[PDB]
């Protein structure tokens, strides 16, 4: 009886994201007290800001924050079912059914599940599909199910030989990150393949900057520099400077800012250098250009002291960053987003940062199985047959199991104006009758094939989806009692 | 849907505070500060921008005016007049049960339509020589960029202005400089007694040029009074300004023009002057005024006025200048806008309805009937029938195949924009129809406002 | 402006009364229950009987029940339709006022209109003839469906139209209803509806004695007296009953006589030992209806009593079913311009046997207006659509503002179609997107079909309505409303 | 008043509908639990039977008083099962609701279940049987085990079973056109205490509850021939004129039993007491005086013996008589002594033979329920053979039929499936309440039961006698046994008429929309 009075509440959870199901999903506003406005198809920072009442609603939350390892997209179509199984469990825990045998048979009908969902995905290799395609064709529709449905066809053409840089075995993340550039097109960005980082401080020589280096050396330094006590402060100064120029170093990256005396040095030198470093920024050198970082001038030497194929003062929106081009490693290509919207930018940066979970997951294993929603149906309909001759009660069991995955098809017609009882007739033919790979088409507006319809989906997500759904759910189960205290 | 209609209502109001405000004949409203003080301005992007409302509908189209402040920064009412259209058209498209996605991506394809119009209408200015393209330049601002009273004839302050960023841009009509150009405002006597120098003017504290330096031979900065004095003595300064003759409290923002347009540099201490930073001023003489006779980028434009709103108005008309004129120089594409390349652009998407049909036909007429909210708020603002003008212009735009006729707002007969000088840049109403369609495709996926608690 | 006010107001009150009928609209439509003060629960979706048991404070409000109550007058069915029709032009109203028109150029902009939809109705006339079976369940067919015992309605769709093809006439009368009563019984179901060709009376004689059980070649006759002595005993009661055998009257009718006489047991013993029927307790109302279905005269004293004024029947019985005691006359003597006949009705809970009662009363008005004009019109809104077809295409030569009025009453006729759509779970504009092209060109008679879901043929499907239903209801209601519009304000008075 | 519409009033529907159906579950099955319910007048009713607690349950819910007056039209049409039927109607308004939240036109509820309950004659086609049912030895016992369902009866039933059996037995008449029926309803019943249920007595002919003034009279009377005669006028002491009036009422009433006398009546029954002046007369003339006779009970004692009922002596003319017409004719008249005091019984009736039924209990509170129990089974006994086909009893049909229906969903298609579906679900409330009575699981036998008719249709033979399908459920050992073993059945009439006169109930409920409150004068 307790555990139905915390389901209530958190069945509104996944009814705001109801209509968030699908590529014609809607978004939810979120301002906090700082009115920072936040839109975004993604449940994790919609969970992140929304207020919790009891603690049930974290559990849907620790597992949105663990889902970018499991999965990383598709949350919309993977939370909602957490929500589903205990919906229509109410009747069954009415009863003298209890709740352990509702989450028995849910490992029963996982195991059986999984079971089907690695049987549905196929690895042929051999002459197939290889690299560029199965990252392209394949994947056109796989990358972004949800947003950018009118900068898809951009994207494509250039996200993609993005992340074909991106040998595998490596999958590094920490080179992944983009920036926020006001103003300009989404499909007018530029490729970087190296560190590039905001200025975030004006000179007075922000024009006369050196243009382009054609051996450029990147050092990285901690020295504070800032000005007979006028005597003595000057020199020591002016000596830290000298010592630094016999190293050769064109670049210099200091953490802390400088004063004009560093400047003019560096200026009439035409040497470069950048204040305000970011310790994130610095590591990110570490991993590019190879460099080190020296706290004070006693252990610097010159073989410390790294290099790029050239250097590049890029202008765009009316300011200029630095550019780094040549790196000696480098594992992705740096992308710079633009665009006059903050909302925009913001938007597409939770949707590329889930589309490298993809490439992650396929350079391991290269698996599709058909989109849409179809993954479901077909293994509800195997579970129909199953759970008949399957331990006594489980069979009702595994049957509230296999409806509560007729959700999904529910939601795509809400959002694409359909009827929810129209295409369970029309798919309950095409997964029997019609074998399996038959789903659901949105252009056309009818049932069509997913395999001619080239839109296809990693299984895995599904995989991780009943396994993250699988503690969620039975965590509800397992706790019959609240207490708060105060 | 219940919920995106109470917002669409609240779009369409906060449109309505601005409606009156479109275009330069566009009346503006009074606005009172948080503070108590009264803020009386014709430029539209100034009161939405400070104006704060209460739902957040309201707030979502601040973010879209501010990305148009610092871009174009004159007529942004259009942006919002134009989102608004279109979630005024969404009343109905999305009650018959079409999803907003298929009206939005008709939006997108309706949009490269109208761009690929607006390119044909492009007119390059360039073409002639420099007597015609510098007239063309100081007439652009003589119409479209006049709004508030005593305009008429502005070209007394406005020709200082206009011929600023001439002589800052190289002739080859590629540049972009938003360093060194800045305004300098005074409060006192008209605003007719501005002037154009070469230099800058500050509010803190003579001497006759020699032969072979420029003149006055500026320096950038009771024994130990006069012992800086012969430090002096060995480069010859005439005049030193020292922050830490001589001035007090001076600030080290304030000396950057100095230092940049004399090509000096900051002096931090009294033991690092040299003579390597000794720069060249041609004139200074008194409130001293800073002249340079000799090629520079650094122009200022100083401004007199006798109320602070009559000089922060003036300058934010000829600041935003700085964009117009760029992309009348840097830019070749230059069109006629103020209704007619509003109507011109509707009227291709109209045809574009009928050859597709489908569901398409209805969404190529909510963004030709989008276009067309523009000249009927601005035949309000004018006094003329919407209804009317409207009907003018579609009958001699099919008629004849002059695309520059348009709405006349303040009677100035001829429709013809080509003979009144009205010149919109090209990538401004390029980037005011994206962003607004952006936003719009956003405002129709809101489902549920999450607020914080109080 | 307090007129203003007033009015819009009552537009407001209106729309309410609309809002909530709006559910019940069309064969669709869903009942409303309603808990009366007196305690009896009645559900019903008919618009008579929900404004019946109405309270409400509001002055328009009251009136807007006399004016449903009037079509049931001119009309008496279609409530699933033409109720709305008040509210219709009352809520398009709101911008007429704003524009400045005057109360009176809108009264004559609804007035010219109304003569102008009469001869669009006259136009879609069909020939319809005056005895026939599957033709005239088509016009009533949109009635018939309503309450949950619509499914046995496939019998008792033939029954109604027998019912009043058994009395009427070909010269095109008024069709009185009086000589069709309906009676009603405890036990059965509505599928055993039988009709007979008689006088039957299902009220329950008090029978003490209750010695015979029917009666063979009885003359029935009429007595508003009571028999009685004035308030040796039984030798004045005897001599009363030899006038009776006298004229040979086995079945006597006698009015209620619990005010004066009562009843005395020994003329109940009298009756019985000659074993003559007689049948006590009967309403003051009744008598109209079984002397002139009988041909029988009342008779106010016993010297009056004579064989004149006795009618005759081949047999009189009493028909015991599922408990219920009803008496049924076979055969009808001493016949007259007047005919009647009976319908038995058989049901289980008293609320449901009123339930069918007023789907009866409800079919049987709609030969009432085919026997009056032969016309035939589509039915299911379609008209509706087509009328404003020919509406809103002359608005161009109004002349003047007074085209901006034409249009809002033929955008009036767009509230049938969108109710339809509601409450049959319909997109409003689908529906009305798809109207607006098919009865732009196209014949005639062509509709949305809430069955199939699309424009099609309204007669195809077996949907029609008669003309008259829409001639005097929107005539009827166009009045209404134009005296809605000339209160400046209420005023209480003494 | 108060208007509220919306679909707020069907979720109150609903509330108010599953708050008065907890009422009925408990007392549903022969395990079922009675209730108390409190008069306010000092005194209580104890009762399981859904037409006694629903007249008296007060319900603040206008749509809830629907399900009151059900229970009365289907005592007149079946008279037994009322916490057996209208039951249904918490679960199949609760389906409903699922569907009204959705977008389900009400429409597509209300033709989905006519077209189910239209299709499922043919489905009970299957399990119908003849009268004779199995090889014999117990024929109307079989089906006077249907009453232990939702009664307690089914413990002393096994005493029971020969005694409503042969009480129908000899009443057989000629009725209906010439049909031949028992015509029930008619059956005395004396309440009695003492003994066991077992040493009830079946008198097969009528009983009079009645105490005789004088011993004396010829009480028992030998052989055939006995006339009985029927007064409803009060003969007895009643208001110098005063004192010759007196005289006068007196030689009337000694007149009117001379005309009694002299046609030979061994019984006289008489509304009221009896005075002396009638005792004289009786005792000489050997006719036993009867006195405290109930109107209601003469009225079957018309039928039976054929003596007509007397409202007053007189005839066309002026004198008074009492004609011969009016005697009645029975074969014995035996006076004995039942539950201290002596009823006359009246054996081998002329006109119309009746019986009588003597029953013993615990209190007044216990005999109560056993007469309406066993008054209830007269009908089901008569329902039966109107229409012989009969039908499994044990909770097996419910679980059957859902199963065709979901082939039969699959036959319609398009929205009309979905109220099928959700029309299933309702009926599998019936087996599992039986089960929360029965302090056993639910889900437990349901899903086993349906697992043996899944395959029954499947069978192509019926492979070899029946594997799966079977018919009865055990309620106290929670396994599934056989109908023949088990000996549970049921009329095909009660379980049809079930849905059927639910469907327009369940419907009226789904066709509310806008609640209206009047406020009281």
């Amino acid at each position: 009886g307790q555990i139905i009075s915390n389901i209530n509440a958190c069945v509104a959870v996944q009814e705001a994201l109801k209509p968030t199901l699908g590529p014609l999903g809607s978004d939810i506003l979120i301002v906090t007290s700082n009115q920072k406005t936040t839109i975004s198809n993604d449940g994790a920072t919609i969970l992140k800001l929304l207020d919790v009442v009891h603690p049930a609603a974290k559990t849907l939350v620790d597992i949105s924050r663990a889902q970018d390892a499991e999965v990383g997209d598709g949350t919309t179509s993977v939370t909602i079912l957490a929500g589903e199984l205990m919906k229509e469990a109410k009747p069954f825990l009415e009863e003298g059914i209890s709740s352990h045998l509702i989450m028995k048979g849910y490992r029963k009908a996982v195991s059986l599940a999984v079971e089907k969902i690695n049987e549905l995905a196929v690895d042929i290799t051999s002459e197939k599909s290889s690299g560029r395609e199965l990252l392209e064709r394949c994947a056109r529709t796989a990358m972004s199910s949800k947003l950018i449905h009118n900068n898809a066809d951009f994207f494509v053409k250039m996200c993609v030989d993005a992340v074909l840089s991106l040998d595998r075995n490596d999958l590094d993340d920490k080179l992944i990150g983009i920036k926020k550039i006001p103003g300009g097109a989404m499909e007018e960005s530029l490729f970087i393949n190296g560190v590039a980082f905001k200025k975030t401080f004006s000179y007075a020589g922000f024009e006369q900057q050196p243009k382009k280096f054609n051996n450029p050396k990147i050092l990285s330094l901690n020295v504070e520099l800032e000005l007979a006590i006028v005597d003595a402060e000057w020199q020591l100064i002016f000596e830290k400077l000298r010592q630094v120029e016999e190293t050769g170093a064109n670049i210099v990256l200091s953490k802390l800012p400088i004063g004009d005396l560093a400047t003019q040095f560096f200026a009439d030198r035409n040497i470069f250098c950048a204040g305000r470093v970011s310790a994130d920024d610095m590591n990110r050198v570490i991993q590019a250009v190879g460099g080190s970082i020296q706290s004070t001038t006693s252990d610097i030497k010159p073989e410390h002291l790294g290099t790029c194929a050239l250097f590049e003062e890029m202008q765009i929106g009316s300011e200029r960053y630095n550019l780094f081009q040549g790196c000696p490693q480098a594992k992705t290509c740096t992308l710079l987003l633009r665009g006059g919207a903050e909302q925009v930018i913001a938007e597409v940066e939770r949707s590329l940062h889930d589309a490298i979970m993809i490439v992650k997951r396929a350079l391991q294993n290269k698996l599709i199985v058909a989109g849409g929603g179809a993954t479901e149906m077909e293994v509800s309909k195997c579970l129909r047959d199953y759970s008949k001759t399957i331990a006594g009660k489980q069979q009702m069991i595994i049957n509230a199991f296999a409806k509560a995955l007729e959700v999904i098809p529910r939601q795509l017609c809400e959002n694409a104006g359909f009827d929810a009882i129209e295409i369970l007739n029309k798919l309950r033919l095409a997964h029997s009758k019609g074998e399996k790979w038959y789903g659901v088409v949105f252009e056309t507006e009818n049932i069509g094939d997913n395999f001619a319809k080239f839109v296809w989906e990693p299984a895995l997500v599904k995989i991780n989806a009943l396994n993250s759904a699988t503690e969620a759910t039975n965590l509800i189960l397992s706790v019959d009692e609240t207490i708060t205290n105060k | 849907l219940e919920a995106k209609k109470s917002h669409i209502l609240a779009a369409r109001s906060v449109a309505s505070i601005i409606k009156t405000s479109l275009g330069p004949r566009g009346l503006d409203k009074i606005l009172i500060s948080p503070d108590g003080e009264i803020t009386i301005t014709n430029d539209g992007a100034t009161i939405l921008s400070q104006m704060e409302l209460d739902n957040e509908i309201a707030k979502l189209l601040v973010q879209l005016s501010k990305s148009q402040d610092d871009e174009i920064g004159d007529g942004t009412t259009g942006v919002v007049v134009l989102a608004s259209a279109l979630l005024d058209q969404a009343l109905e498209l999305i009650q018959k049960g079409i999803h907003p996605i298929k009206i939005a991506n008709g939006f997108d394809e309706a949009a490269k339509l109208a761009i690929s119009k607006l390119e044909e209408t492009c007119d390059d200015i360039s073409a002639s020589n420099d007597e015609l393209f510098r007239d063309f330049l100081l007439r652009a601002a003589k119409t479209s960029l006049g709004s508030k009273i005593v305009s008429k004839d502005h070209d007394r302050f406005a020709e200082m202005a206009v011929e600023a960023v001439i002589n800052v841009m190289d002739k080859d009509r590629k540049d972009v400089d938003f360093d060194l150009i800045k305004m300098q405002g005074r409060v006192g006597g008209s605003i007719s007694d501005s002037k154009l120098i070469n230099g800058v003017i500050l509010d803190k504290d003579c001497v006759l040029p020699k032969e072979g330096s420029d003149g006055v031979k500026l320096a950038i900065l009771q024994d130990k009074f006069k012992e800086m004095i012969d430090d002096v003595k060995k480069a010859g300064a005439d005049v030193v300004i020292c922050q830490w003759p001589a001035v007090r409290w001076v600030g080290g923002q304030e000396l950057e023009h100095i230092a940049i347009s004399t090509n000096g540099r900051i002096v931090p201490r009294f033991q690092d002057l040299s003579k390597d930073k000794l720069g060249t001023c041609s004139r200074i003489y008194e409130m001293l005024i800073i002249e340079q006779s000799k090629e520079t980028k650094t122009v200022t434009c100083f401004v007199r006025g006798s109320n602070k709103m009559i000089v922060d108005e003036a300058e934010r008309a000829l600041h935003d200048s700085l964009c117009v004129v760029r992309n009348l120089v840097k830019d070749s594409r230059v069109v006629y806008g103020g209704g007619a390349a509003e109507v011109t652009m509707s009227l291709a998407v109209s045809e574009e309805a009928d050859k597709q049909r489908g569901i398409d036909q209805y969404a190529f007429r909510g963004f030709a009937q989008a276009l067309d909210t523009i000249p009927m708020t601005l035949a309000e603002n004018s006094g003329l029938d919407p209804i009317g003008t409207l009907s003018t212009l579609k009958s001699k735009q099919l008629k004849e195949k002059i695309s520059n006729i348009g709405v006349d707002c303040l009677g100035y007969g001829s429709n013809d924009m080509k003979e009144l000088f009205v010149v919109d840049p090209f990538i401004g109403k390029k980037q005011q129809i994206l962003l607004a369609t952006q936003l719009c495709r956003m405002i129709l996926k809101i489902d549920n406002v999450i607020i914080s608690g109080k | 402006e307090k007129p203003q006010e007033v009015r819009k107001a009552n537009i407001i009150a209106a729309r309410s009364v609309a809002d909530a009928i709006r559910t019940s609209l069309g064969p669709k439509g869903m009942d409303k229950m309603i808990k009366t003060s007196r305690g009896e629960i009645i559900i019903s979706n008919d618009g008579h009987t929900i404004l019946k048991q109405m309270a409400i404070l509001h002055p328009v409000a009251r009136m807007l029940v006399e004016v449903s109550a009037a079509q049931d007058s001119e009309a008496g069915d279609g409530t699933t339709s033409v109720v709305i029709l008040t509210g219709a032009l009352l809520g398009a109203a709101e911008r007429l006022l704003n524009k400045g028109i005057h109360p009176t150029i809108i009264a004559d902009s609804f007035q010219s209109a109304a003569k102008r939809s009469v001869d669009i109705l006259l136009e879609m006339c069909h020939k319809v003839s005056l005895s026939d079976r599957e033709q005239l369940v088509r016009a009533a067919s949109t009635s018939l469906s309503s309450k949950i015992v619509s499914q046995y309605s496939s019998f008792l769709a033939p029954l109604a139209v027998d019912s009043v093809l058994k009395i009427s006439d070909e010269n095109s009368k008024n069709v009185d209803l009086n000589d069709i009563r309906l009676v009603k019984k405890v036990g059965g179901t509505i599928d055993d509806t039988e009709m007979i060709d008689g006088v039957v009376l299902t009220q329950t004689a008090i029978k003490s004695a209750g010695g015979p059980t029917r009666k063979e070649k009885a003359k029935i006759g009429l007595i508003q007296f009571q028999i009685s002595p004035p308030k040796e005993e039984r030798a004045y009661l005897l001599n009363i009953c030899k006038k009776i055998k006298k004229a040979k009257c086995n079945v006597l009718l006698i009015q209620k006589s619990i005010l004066r006489d009562a009843v005395n047991d020994l003329a109940l013993h009298f009756l019985s030992k000659l074993n003559i029927m007689v049948v006590k307790d009967i309403e003051r109302e009744e008598i109209e209806f079984l002397s002139k279905g009988l041909g029988c005269k009342p008779i106010a004293d016993i010297e009056l009593f004579t064989e004149d004024r006795l009618g005759s029947a081949d047999l009189v019985e009493e028909i015991d079913s599922d408990g219920s005691k009803i008496v049924r006359v076979t055969g009808i003597r001493n016949n007259n311009a007047r005919p009647t006949v009976s319908v038995v009705i058989r049901g289980a809970n008293n609320m449901i046997i009123d339930e069918t009662e007023r789907s009866l009363h409800d079919a049987l008005c709609v030969i009432r207006c085919l026997v009056k004009e032969r016309g035939l019109i589509a039915g299911g809104g379609a008209p509706e659509i087509e009328i404003s077809r020919r509406l809103s295409k002359e608005a161009r030569s109004m002349e003047g503002v007074q085209a901006f009025i034409w249009q809002e009453f033929a955008s009036a006729l767009e509230v049938i179609p969108t109710t339809l759509a509601e409450n049959a779970g319909l997109n409003s504009i689908k529906v009305v997107t798809e109207l607006r092209s098919k009865h732009e060109n196209g014949e005639l008679n062509d509709g949305i079909s809430v069955r199939r879901s699309g424009t099609t043929n309204t007669y195809e499907e077996h949907i029609l309505q008669p003309v008259l239903v829409s001639t005097s209801a929107i005539t009827l209601a166009s009045e209404c409303v134009k005296s809605i519009l000339r209160i400046d304000d209420i005023a209480f008075s003494r | 008043g108060e208007k509220i519409s919306g679909d707020d009033i069907r979720n109150q529907n609903v509330l108010a509908t599953m708050a008065v159906a907890n009422v009925v579950k408990s007392s549903l099955g022969p395990v079922g639990l009675d209730k108390m319910l409190v008069d306010d007048i000092g005194d209580f009713t104890v009762t399981n039977d859904g037409a006694t607690i629903l007249s008296l349950l007060d319900v603040q819910h206008p749509a809830g008083k629907i399900l009151v007056e059900l229970a009365q039209q289907q005592d007149r049409e079946i008279g037994d099962g009322t916490t057996s039927v209208v039951i249904i109607a918490s679960e199949l308004l609760k389906r409903a609701n699922e569907l009204v939240k959705n977008k389900i036109h009400p429409t597509t509820i209300i033709t989905g279940f006519r077209v189910a309950l239209r299709e499922a004659i043919r489905f009970i086609n299957e399990v119908l049987s003849t009268s004779v049912d199995t090889l014999g030895k117990e024929t109307l016992i079989n089906i006077a085990k249907t009453s232990m369902s939702s009664k307690i009866i089914g413990a002393d039933s096994d005493f029971f079973s020969n005694m409503v059996v042969d009480a129908l037995l000899a009443v057989k008449t000629q009725n209906s056109k010439g049909e031949i029926k028992y015509p029930v309803k008619a059956v005395n019943v004396l309440k009695a205490h003492g003994k066991s249920a077992t040493e009830s007595l079946l008198v097969p002919g009528y009983a009079l509850n009645c105490t005789v003034a004088s011993q004396a009279m010829p009480k028992r009377i030998a052989g055939g021939n006995v006339k009985i005669a029927c007064l409803d006028l009060n003969l007895q002491k009643a208001r110098e004129q005063l004192e010759q009036i007196r005289k006068r009422e007196a030689g009337i009433v000694l007149e009117r039993v001379k005309k009694i006398i002299d046609a030979g009546a061994q019984v006289v029954l008489t509304t009221k007491g009896i005075d002396d002046l009638c005792l004289k007369e009786f005792v000489e003339a050997k006719i036993m005086g009867v006195r405290r006779c109930k109107k209601e009970d003469l009225r079957r004692i018309a039928r039976a013996t054929g003596a007509t009922l007397v409202s007053s002596m007189s005839n066309l003319e002026g004198e008074e008589t009492f004609e011969s017409s009016y005697l009645g004719l029975c074969d014995e008249v035996v006076q004995a002594k039942f539950s201290d005091d002596e009823c006359i019984l009246i054996k081998g009736t002329s006109k119309h033979s009746s019986s009588s039924i003597i029953l013993r209990g615990a209190n007044d509170y216990s005999l109560d329920e056993m007469e309406r129990s066993l008054h209830d089974s007269l009908s089901v006994v008569k329902r039966t053979l109107e229409s012989g086909n009969v039908v499994p009893g044990g909770g097996c049909v419910e679980a059957a039929l859902n199963i065709y229906l979901d082939n039969f969903a699959t036959t319609v298609g398009s929205r009309e499936q979905l109220a099928i579906a959700e029309f299933a679900a309702a009926l599998l409330i019936i087996p599992k309440t039986l089960a929360v009575n029965a302090a056993k699981d639910s889900s437990e036998l349901v899903a086993k039961l349906r697992s043996y008719h899944a395959a029954s249709q499947m069978a192509k033979p019926e492979v070899k006698r029946r594997s799966y399908r079977n018919y009865g459920l055990d309620l106290i050992r929670g396994k599934i046994v056989d109908e023949i073993h088990a000996g549970v059945l049921e009329p095909t009439i009660s379980k049809v008429k079930s849905l059927k006169s639910a469907l327009e109930a369940c419907v009226a409920i789904l066709r509310i929309d806008t609640m209206i409150t009047v406020d009281p004068e």
